[PDB]
């Protein structure tokens, strides 16, 4: 974001850079790891029941800014960060809408 | 430990979700209780009110609509009380 | 909602029917003792299809009776109550603890905590009308419930609903 | 054998009942598929059934105007059959309330469009017995049907359907 594009690039002893770059977009998955996303997306689902029950409001306030298919950057600021930090590259990034299938928090839930 | 709390804890979670229901009906000269749907099938013909099958007594209410706000404060206070026994089993789950 | 299937079914001849004119004595028989007929396994038993060429075609008489067994297959219309979505049925019947919607043929029933609370319910209507907007209970009441579960027993059908939804109850 | 518990619901993700499932065989040894019905089509099938056996009764003593309709098959049904079928009374006051089409060429287009498109039957039929111009008002309705099916293609059926059907 903030570096000029006709700078001067350098590179020192990355003659095993290919590690790096293979584990820049590898991953590996276990059991506790499942079953740590399955007590977080209860929990989350709880807090959704939760927020839905005492104020309806901020979650159809989201619920409409996804239906004009606002993005991280549109919403957010620089002071507060992203929680999922963008696994891919920018240039393959998708930046339309969410679809009304995962558009609802219980929806995506769900999902 | 860790089977016990979370027998408690399935029990009064069903317990709420239970008295969530509606209370259903009793026969108190059998001291039978009645579901809502055994009241819907020992219904008379006026379509008013429900008899007893054996003892031919109009079913009365049974009583736990109130119960439901109790069981959920009791399992409320209950999980406060038991909250450092969780704090304390997460940070075992945490160690080894 | 109604089905279609091949069913079959098995029927006793009583001896002094053994007359030289029987096979339609038996498709009579198959008449009234299909229309109009409730179970467990296919629900309401709605009429008769492929009225022609039937399968009876054999009978076997009982050893102790001089009764005849016949075995009878057929293709139909039924009923299956199902559960969990909308149906737009009507009211007949209402309780103090609910209304008693007929949905055709059988009589669903929504208990007082089945109807939501903020549905503005008066007890003082004739019949008791669990109205907010406009699903007030008259001679039509097109009230759109969800079979929560059509309880299945022995052959006298009965089912639970609740319009605890939006649109639901509302058309 | 094992008690075989087997909880099923009853939906419309091809979430359906092993009682009455798709691929059955029939009594000569071929497959028998489910037959799912239409409000519609169970309204013009009723009729058809019912003109069949009269004039087979027609010959065996020789050897779509819902208000006529209604009382001259309830006449035809209490001049051989019972009178109990106050239930079956009120299932085709059902049938004549909401079904989709009044008349029968309607529906045979329909059936002759979805005989080209080979949608899943049991989900069509349910649509079919339902009577609705709004997709988006059907998906929020049953969120099976949201979950299953895309509203552009919903609707591009649901009008294609909507512009033929009786509209009441």
């Amino acid at each position: 974001n903030e570096v000029s594009k006709d700078s001067i690039v350098i590179f020192d002893e990355a003659h095993n850079i290919d590690n790096v770059c293979i584990e820049s977009l590898s991953l590996d998955l276990t059991t506790d790891a499942l079953r740590r996303a399955t007590r977080g997306a209860n929990a989350l689902d709880e807090r959704i029941s939760e927020v839905r029950k005492v104020d309806s409001q901020k979650l159809q306030d989201e619920y409409e800014k996804l239906v004009q298919g606002l993005h991280s950057a549109d919403i957010l600021t620089d002071q507060e960060e992203p929680f999922v930090e963008t696994p891919v590259l920018p240039q393959d990034l998708l930046t339309e809408a969410i679809p009304g299938n995962i558009r609802r928090a219980e929806h995506f839930v769900s999902f | 430990i860790k089977w016990k709390v979370h027998q408690v804890v399935q029990r009064l979670k069903d317990d709420l979700d239970k008295n969530s229901e509606p209370n259903g009906y009793m026969c108190p000269i059998c001291l039978t209780k009645y579901t809502q749907l055994e009241a819907v099938q020992l219904l008379n013909f006026d379509r008013t009110e429900f008899l007893c099958s054996l003892c031919d007594e109009p079913l009365v209410e049974d009583d736990s609509g109130k119960k439901n706000k109790e069981k959920q404060d009791k399992l409320n206070r209950l999980m406060d009380q038991i909250q450092p026994i969780i704090d304390s089993l997460k940070k075992i789950d945490d160690s080894r | 909602m109604f089905f279609i299937k091949d069913l079959s079914l098995n029927i006793t001849l009583h001896p002094s029917f053994f007359g030289p004119r029987m096979k339609q004595y038996l498709k009579t028989k198959l008449l009234e003792e299909v229309e109009g007929s409730c179970t467990g396994k296919f629900g309401y038993i709605l009429c008769v299809l492929d009225y022609d060429n039937i399968d009876i075609q054999r009978g076997r008489i009982l050893p102790t009776d001089g009764s005849a067994e016949f075995n009878v297959k057929y293709r139909a219309v039924v009923f299956k109550p199902f559960k969990g979505e909308v149906v737009d049925g009507t009211v007949v019947s209402c309780s103090q603890h609910g209304f008693e919607v007929q949905v055709g043929p059988m009589k669903v029933f929504v208990t007082k905590h089945l109807m939501p609370q903020d549905l503005t319910f008066n007890a003082g209507s004739n019949p008791p009308s669990y109205q907010s907007s406009e699903d007030v209970i008259t001679i039509k009441s097109r009230i759109r419930v969800k079979i929560e579960g059509c309880i299945s027993q022995v052959s006298s059908i009965h089912a639970i609903g609740s319009i605890k939804e939006d649109y639901l109850g509302a058309i | 054998r094992l008690k075989k518990v087997e909880e099923e619901e009853n939906a419309a993700t091809l979430q359906l009942g092993q009682e009455f499932q798709l691929k059955q065989i029939n009594h000569q040894g071929e497959e028998e598929e489910l037959i799912a019905l239409n409000l519609s089509e169970a309204r013009l099938v009723i009729k058809e059934a019912l003109v069949e056996r009269r004039r087979a009764f027609k010959r065996s003593q020789k050897k779509e105007t819902r208000e006529k309709e209604l009382e001259s098959i309830d006449v035809l049904l209490e001049q051989t059959t019972g009178g109990n079928n106050k239930d079956l009374k009120n299932t085709m006051q059902y049938l004549t309330n909401f079904s989709r089409f009044r008349d029968q060429e309607t529906v045979g287009a329909v059936i002759q469009l979805l005989k080209s498109t080979g949608l899943h039957p049991f989900e069509v039929a349910q649509l079919g017995s339902l009577a609705c111009d709004t997709a988006d008002e059907a998906k929020t309705l049953i969120p099976s049907l949201n979950n299953k099916i895309s509203d552009d293609e919903l609707e591009r059926i649901l009008k294609e359907l909507s512009n033929l059907e009786t509209l009441y």
